[PDB]
């Protein structure tokens, strides 16, 4: 199938505090690999994953280096943003960018992603094109044009379609046993009896891997997704990930209601019944 | 400035059996801003040396975090997340419950 | 691997 590496960055400042705590993630579908933390001790870029451990010192010191750049890069960035909303100085502001690229099942590049936020909200974007950029607002706009002046684009753009994909495809192949794998979930069904009238039947996806899913409840066939309650899709913490759909029932109508369950890993799609 | 109140979730990564090794995790998603207050407790009493991944986020620039810690469940003990973030009144706990 | 250095200031 498809495959994607993406980064996350947050910068949150802190004024008075000293300076804004940076924090970088890197993933490679729903498999986190290296990390950066301001307030760690290392001050190094981190592994994650097992599998990037094989990545010999000079990776580790450019990576740190480069990411130690971008702390940098948003250190100020988070003072002229202050500017252009004009806000005080003894607030706290973050910005979150998100980047990466995505190749299909041949390892060709798809498309490649760039989009910053400030303040938990859309800040600007890359267009698809990669060559023009969208501004969420007339602050955004001011950036925009900075940006444009500054040939920005292309030099994303080289990324994206380059190493990017490069190293993507490099990962892919050196975690090939972890990453090119899918885990089918493991299902089973809880029943909760809320009063003498009422119970509830609560769907278990347990230990699946990607983490999307779709879980389902019917009843007598007809689909009832508006009485089905769902919680966030969650990690186990070992790399698989669980979640459940419950439903209040009237007691003793249990036996009408069926949990469909949609994952890229089981060949088909299963369905679980009561008793 | 946005403001979202986090969705707590307290599991464990595997189904529970007395005496058996496991992980306890307290999930919490769809907050904003990212600073945010996590303990896991036992017995009413704060857990030492707990580990939590990397602040990440999601579609919509919302935060996500996991905090865990390796355990072995028995049956009288009792484990709850309790959380404060400023979205919320006060700290609010979230006990675990095996068979839910 | 990240990029080798930075995007332009905003």
């Amino acid at each position: 199938g498809s495959h994607s590496m993406r980064y996350f960055y947050t910068s949150v400042s802190r004024p008075g505090r000293g300076e804004p705590r940076f924090i970088a993630v890197g993933y490679v579908d729903d498999t986190q690999f290296v990390r950066f933390d301001s307030d760690a001790a290392s001050q190094r870029m981190e592994p994650r994953a097992p599998w990037i451990e094989q990545e010999g010192p000079e990776y580790w010191d450019q990576e740190t280096r480069n990411v130690k750049a971008q702390s940098q890069t948003d250190r100020v960035d988070l003072g002229t943003l202050r500017g252009y909303y004009n806000q005080s100085e003894d607030g706290s502001h973050t910005i979150q960018i998100m980047y990466g690229c995505d190749v299909g099942p041949d390892g060709r590049f798809l498309r490649g992603y760039r989009q910053d936020a400030y303040d938990g909200k859309d800040y600007i974007a890359l267009n698809e094109d990669l060559r023009s950029w969208t501004a969420a607002d007339m602050a955004a706009q001011i950036t925009k044009r900075k940006w444009e002046a500054a040939h920005a684009a292309e030099q994303q753009r080289a990324y994206l379609e380059g190493r990017c994909v490069e190293w993507l495809r490099r990962y892919l192949e050196n975690g090939k046993e972890t990453l090119q794998r899918t885990d089918p979930p493991k299902t089973h069904m809880t029943h909760h009896p809320i009063s003498d009238h009422e119970a509830t039947l609560r769907c278990w996806a347990l230990g699946f891997y990607p983490a999307e899913i779709t879980l389902t409840w019917q009843r007598d066939g007809e689909d009832q997704t508006q009485d089905t309650e769902l919680v966030e899709t969650r990690p186990a913490g070992d790399g698989t990930f669980q979640k459940w759909a419950a439903v209040v029932v009237p007691s003793g109508e249990e036996q009408r209601y069926t949990c469909h369950v949609q994952h890229e890993g089981l060949p088909k799609p299963l369905t679980l019944r009561w008793e | 400035m946005i403001q979202r109140t986090p969705k707590i979730q307290v599991y464990s990564r595997h189904p529970a059996e007395n005496g058996k090794s496991n992980f306890l995790n307290c999930y919490v998603s769809g907050f904003h801003p990212s600073d945010i207050e996590v303990d896991l407790l036992k017995n009413g009493e704060r857990i030492e040396k707990v580990e939590h991944s990397d602040l990440s986020f999601s579609k919509d620039w919302s935060f996500y975090l996991l905090y865990y810690t390796e355990f072995t469940p028995t049956e009288k003990d009792e484990y709850a997340c309790r959380v404060n973030h400023v979205t919320l009144s006060q700290p609010k706990i979230v006990k675990w419950d095996r068979d839910m | 691997q990240v990029p080798l250095r930075p995007m332009t200031y905003k």
